[PDB]
């Protein structure tokens, strides 16, 4: 679930909302990295996304 | 009384605002604890209590969930106004309701769990309220916290495969593949497995099942629905005590276990919509119990699934009343020659005679069960199928119909039924005893059924004159030489005759009824032939009839047509059974007494000591010749004699031989006590015959009551 | 970070390609660690602007779409009543 | 089994013998009248029955001579005597079961008729009660281009589901089943 | 084995003799009738019948085994048919025993149903609100549109972007959006949701009730479509 990722962030209503937003952002970042790895694979390993994620 | 006390306690809990008592609220809560476990919190009280719990926040969520667990014990059926007050408090605040105070999700899951526990107490929804509830509960299934417990509600309500619309599957699957649910796959899979059972293969369902796969562990962990047994025990107690014969412990437990077994078995393994016009029309299939059938009676709706309600129980299931379906359809619309069970039964018979069915043995009891207890239908099956036309088609099926329908049938019009049944039975007699088809108990069995129908008639007056005439028209057929004989007799016909001869016996025994004795005396045509027959139990039936008909002929004078032939039967059946003097008398059975004398010439017998008197007694008549030997050899064993009569036949000749070859002991002892003369032996075997354990008791009874020589028994 | 990581991205993975499950997950776990540390550094509502700076979402409607796709329904409502 | 084929042939022959015997009796008693008269062959039913009764009396007198010339001195060694005792003890064995079976068949009938009396007394009360209930009226059964009837039946269903969704997911405590 | 063999031979011989007697008697009757073929001869018998019942005919020989044929053709056909009758009455007395239990529990349930119906009649005809909602298809649709509009006018509109109420134009826009949704506009886009009626889109989205897939022709817009509550597919 997303509560797992929310709890894997600190390791309070407004703080709870900010934590949920941060967990959603982390999951979106991971999905973008995996999609970049998929595009890299169609080009031809996930590191081609980690080094490209220097932003 | 008590319910007023409980209403007062709930009102004390409700108005407990703006006071903040230290412990008075605790005392009120304890009073509720102890008073809700006793009587059962009638449904308006439950509605007020759930409203108090969800809206107010005087007590914290711990005690609120605790009193949802241990106090929400309904005593009735959960009126549809309580389910709404629960649905109205499930959910979360939203842009449109940001000011509305949220109820704690733990309390909402507790309410859904309580709804699962008392699901067998839901009211029957009106075929459109059901279509709305089965969508409300699906939309409430998307909130994760109350998703483990709304899953059984979506499964139990998803009967009627019309409730498996794909827009539901678009929401089920969308929540299973969703990251942040953590318990959706093991619930979506159960809902899909239920939907699968309901609508067959449905490739969409099975391709959605293997997309959200559960690893056989957190699917079994979800099949096992753990209903609190303490709660259910208290609930069964409260229901049984509050409503006898309506929620008894056995049916409540069977129902709870049926629901749990549905949820468990999930993983192992309907005509058309018709625009339900009204908002309150409780369909018939949906009705689970009898109380719901009676509450929703004026609003009932019998659909046109006759082929389903007819063709193929302590649970309060939807099929709990499938045996009452056909009965509560002839009631809604009065029995009209166009009802569904009538026409269904008739069409199934028409397709059973013309062999257009796979297992008649499975649909014939369903026809006999609906028509034997309904005269308006039992009277049309008789007019349609009880004829020669449907007898040559199938005689094995018509016999079952006549054996289920005829025994109970009183005609509406006395007039034209005697001719009808005379024609029916004459046609059966002709068809059954035809050339090449010797006999297979078709006429004798159907005749037997008719005899039962005639008993039914005769039992109630206004038909006892029609009944007793059909009785004699049946006796005039069961005694025809082709089917009732002395050499080739086929005991079928002699066994449906002794039942007709007992319809009369029971009549002649009872008093206070109006029927001429013309209907009680059989007539020397048929009767003489019963006496000259050869089987012992038919002769016993004739003797039982003759002995139990004198108290009805004493009242009549001697110069009567029916007290002269009745005294003729006994004048000769007594000198054909005991006092063998058929040669000195005249006209034994209508046949002259010198016919026997001439027969006994050229009729070879080795000895000639006592020939003409050798075979005309109870010991020598070919009917009771060997039964008397058996009675003799049984008296010998009962006395432990030491001479052991050395032949089987009893007559004046062999007896003199047995008494001249063992004269020394016979005088001293070693044989039947009183037997010293042949007549002593014939009286001993008669006295042994009149013990009520053998079927031939009535011969001894008749001889005793009519001879006037051995009347001392 | 093993089975929960396998579960969270099932909807994203089952649509393009299944898996290349060799040494990736540990390389994915170190990336989870460093990305979490980077997000905490960055946070150390405007928050949506700092999000937009990295996430191509470009606005708050895409953030609510992400929330709808990642959170459950009782949190989607909570996030809507906070972003809007 | 030689003896079993023997006894089967014996039974067939005895059945044939009895058929021929009865037929010969009937035809002889007809020939007597046809000779006394010239063509009278339409004797009445009460006389056709007297003929049958007399034939039965003659048959009874014929087969009670066998129970004398064969049972009075029991040989216990002849093939015929040993057949009779295996035939006189088989017939009346079921005479108690059979008699009982009619007492337990006219005892189920006594219960069927009372069950049907109860059904007829219940169903009439039930039908009267059903009639005394207020029957709900039927709608005006019109037929407006049934294609449009279907296109409306599915147009006022999406409104229902949309209403249920907008009510559940937004707010609106007063949901209810009447959408 | 041979005693029986000569017994069968005697039986054959006697059946032959009796069949010969029958043939000769039928021939005599046939001939006497052919002497009197006047017209389908059948007159009543002039009471010489009483003379026939005085004397028998066909006295039997000593070697005639008809005393054994009758006894055995009758004593065997009687123990063979009484067993069939017992089976017929014992497979009919189980059908009746089953039907009796069935029709007795049916009668008990009908008795309870009558009790409950009497109770409902006693408590019903005073003021029990028996006012159903029988409507035709078009009246149902009209009432549903009115209920939708009242829901938007009463709760949905007043709680949506309520900076300044001005609900008339707002409610008309929301109702037009709902109309375009229900009627499957096939061209409704997220751009038709103004910054005032955008919570409508979020409510239709959180309910998992729409599909916001792209038009496949323009990658900027995403065509909104209502889930088909009407389509009934394989499932």
């Amino acid at each position: 679930s997303l509560d797992a990722e929310e709890n894997k962030l600190e390791d309070s209503s407004q703080e709870y909302n900010k934590k949920l937003l941060l967990a959603c952002g982390f999951q979106a970042i991971l999905r973008k990295i995996l999609l970049d790895a998929r595009t890299r694979a169609t080009a031809e390993h996930i590191e081609a996304a980690t080094q490209a994620f220097l932003d | 009384a008590m319910s007023l006390i409980l209403d007062d306690i709930i009102l004390s809990l409700t108005n407990a605002n703006e006071r903040t008592p230290p412990q008075a609220l605790k005392t009120t809560l304890s009073l509720l604890y102890e008073k809700s476990k006793q009587y059962g919190l009638s449904s308006p009280q439950l509605q007020a209590l759930v409203r108090l719990l969800c809206e107010t926040s005087i007590i914290d969520t711990v005690t609120k969930v605790y009193i949802v667990e241990n106090c929400f014990l309904p005593d009735g059926y959960l009126t549809k106004e309580l389910l709404l007050e629960i649905i109205n408090h499930l959910g979360t605040p939203t842009v449109f309701s940001r000011y509305r105070i949220q109820t704690p999700p733990v309390l909402q899951s507790a309410l859904c769990k309580w709804l699962v526990h008392v699901y067998f107490l839901f009211p029957v929804h009106s075929e459109r309220e059901h279509n709305i509830s089965s969508s409300i509960w699906l939309h409430l299934w998307q909130f994760s916290f109350l998703q483990k417990w709304i899953t059984p509600l979506v499964i139990w309500q998803a009967t009627t495969p019309v409730d498996v619309k794909p827009w539901k599957l678009s929401i089920i699957k969308r929540c299973a593949m969703h990251p942040g649910y953590r318990d959706a796959p093991g619930s979506a899979t159960l809902i899909l497995q239920r939907f699968q059972c309901l609508v067959g293969a449905s490739s969409q369902i099975t391709e959605s099942i293997i997309t959200i796969n559960c690893n056989r562990k957190t699917l079994k962990s979800h099949r096992n629905l753990k209903l609190d047994a303490h709660f259910l025990s208290i609930l069964k107690r409260i229901l049984s005590r509050a409503h006898p014969a309506n929620f008894p412990a056995d049916t409540v437990q069977n129902t709870i276990d049926m629901y749990l077994s549905e949820i468990h078995q999930l993983g192992a393994d309907q005509s058309l919509p018709e625009y339900v016009p009204s908002d309150s029309t409780v369909s018939l299939w949906d009705v689970t119990s009898l109380e719901q059938l009676a509450q929703n009676w004026p609003q009932l709706h019998i659909p046109n699934d006759v082929d389903y309600m007819m063709k193929p129980r302590k649970v309060m299931s939807r099929d709990s009343l499938k045996h009452l379906y056909s009965s509560i359809i002839l009631i809604k619309n009065s029995r009209d020659e166009s009802s569904s069970p009538y026409e269904w039964c008739i069409w199934q018979l028409k397709r059973c005679f013309a062999h257009q069915i796979e297992t008649p043995q499975e649909v014939i009891p369903i026809i006999i069960s609906v028509s034997s207890m309904d005269n308006k239908l039992s009277s049309r099956i008789i007019q349609t199928f009880c004829n020669l036309k449907y007898l040559k088609l199938d005689e094995l099926t018509l016999k079952k119909v006549c054996g289920g329908i005829l025994p109970l049938w009183k005609p509406e019009l006395i007039s034209g039924t005697r001719e009808f049944f005379v024609k029916f039975m004459a046609s059966i007699f002709m068809w059954s005893t035809r050339d090449g088809h010797d006999n297979n108990c078709t006429f004798s069995e159907t005749c037997f059924y008719v005899l039962q129908m005639i008993t039914n008639w005769v039992l109630d007056d206004k038909l006892i004159a029609l009944g007793l005439t059909l009785l004699h028209d049946m006796q005039s057929l069961l005694t025809l030489d082709k089917i009732f004989n002395n050499a080739t007799s086929n005991r079928f016909s002699t066994m449906a005759f002794i039942s007709s001869l007992d319809i009369l016996t029971q009549l002649s025994k009872q008093t206070k009824s109006d029927y001429a004795i013309q209907y009680l005396i059989v007539g020397p045509d048929i009767m003489n032939k019963v006496f000259s027959s050869d089987d012992p139990l038919l002769l016993s039936a004739a003797c039982r009839y003759l002995v139990a008909t004198k108290n009805k002929l004493m009242q009549y004078p001697s110069t009567n047509k029916f007290v002269r032939m009745q005294n003729q039967y006994i004048m000769d059946l007594t000198n054909y059974l005991y006092r063998n003097k058929v040669l000195s008398s005249k006209s034994l059975f209508g046949v002259s007494p010198d016919f026997f004398k001439q027969i006994l010439e050229n009729l070879y017998i080795p000895t000639a000591d006592f020939k003409n008197a050798k075979f005309f007694t109870i010991t020598g008549i070919p009917a009771l010749s060997y039964i008397c030997i058996i009675i003799l050899r049984r008296l010998e064993t009962a006395e432990n004699t030491k001479i052991k009569f050395t032949s089987g036949i009893i007559n004046e000749e062999t007896f003199n031989n047995f008494f001249r070859v063992h004269h020394d002991e016979i005088g001293q002892h070693g044989w039947i006590k009183g037997v010293n003369n042949i007549h002593d032996l014939r009286v001993k075997i008669l006295m042994h015959l009149s013990n009520t354990a053998n079927p031939y008791r009535d011969i001894a009874a008749f001889l005793f009551t009519y001879l006037k020589s051995l009347s001392k028994y | 970070q093993i089975m929960d990581l396998k579960h969270l991205t099932r909807q994203f993975l089952n649509e393009n390609r299944i898996i290349l499950p060799k040494q990736t997950w540990s390389t994915i776990q170190e990336e989870s660690l460093n990305i979490m540390d980077f997000l905490k550094q960055k946070i150390g509502q405007e928050l949506v602007d700092s999000f937009i700076d990295m996430g191509i979402i470009n606005n708050v409607d895409d953030m609510f779409e992400l929330a709808h796709e990642l959170l459950p329904l009782e949190l989607q409502s909570r996030i809507e009543s906070y972003l809007f | 089994n030689s003896s079993e084929k023997q006894w089967e042939r014996i039974q067939q022959l005895e059945k044939e013998h009895v058929e021929v015997y009865r037929e010969l009796l009937i035809t002889l008693d007809r020939l007597y009248l046809i000779r006394k008269h010239n063509h009278a062959v339409i004797l009445s039913h009460t006389q056709q029955r007297l003929l049958e009764i007399r034939h039965q009396l003659q048959i009874n007198l014929e087969k009670t001579a066998l129970l004398i010339r064969l049972l009075e001195k029991p040989d216990n060694t002849n093939v015929l005597f040993t057949k009779l005792q295996n035939l006189l003890e088989e017939s009346n064995s079921l005479d108690y079961e059979l008699l009982q079976s009619l007492g337990a068949q006219s005892s189920l009938h006594k219960q069927l008729i009372e069950s049907r009396a109860e059904r007829d007394e219940l169903m009439s009360k039930l039908i009267e009660l059903s009639s005394k209930f207020p029957k709900p009226t039927i709608p005006p059964d019109d037929s407006d281009t049934a294609g449009k009837q279907v296109e409306v039946e599915k147009e006022n269903e999406t409104i229902q589901e949309l209403m249920i969704a907008l009510q559940i997911h937004s707010g609106y405590t007063n949901i209810s089943y009447t959408i | 084995k041979d005693v029986l063999d000569v017994y069968i031979k005697n039986l054959e011989n006697q059946i032959g003799n009796k069949r010969y007697f029958l043939k000769q008697a039928q021939g005599a009757i046939d001939e006497i009738t052919k002497r009197s073929l006047d017209t389908e001869g059948k007159p009543v018998n002039s009471e010489v019948f009483t003379e026939l019942l005085r004397k028998p005919m066909f006295f039997s020989e000593r070697a005639d085994p008809i005393g054994f044929s009758l006894t055995s053709n009758f004593l065997s056909l009687r123990a063979q048919s009484s067993s069939e009758w017992l089976s017929l009455m014992n497979d009919q007395s189980v059908d009746q025993k089953a039907m009796l239990l069935l029709q007795n529990n049916i009668n008990s349930d009908l008795k309870e149903l009558l009790r409950k119906l009497q109770h409902q009649m006693t408590i019903m005809d005073s003021k029990k609100q028996d006012h159903a909602h029988i409507r035709t298809r078009k009246a149902r649709n009209k009432e549903l549109w009115d209920s939708l509009a009242d829901f938007l006018k009463g709760y949905l509109v007043p709680n949506l972007d309520d900076n300044d109420e001005s609900i008339d134009s707002l409610t008309n826009e929301v109702m037009l959006l709902m109309k375009r949704l229900i009627e499957h506009d096939l061209n409704l886009t997220l751009n038709d949701f103004s910054s005032k009626t955008i919570p409508i889109y979020r409510l239709l989205l959180r309910a998992n009730i729409i599909t916001v897939i792209e038009g496949s022709t323009n990658p900027g817009t995403k065509y909104i479509k209502l889930i088909d509550f009407n389509e009934t597919s394989l499932t």
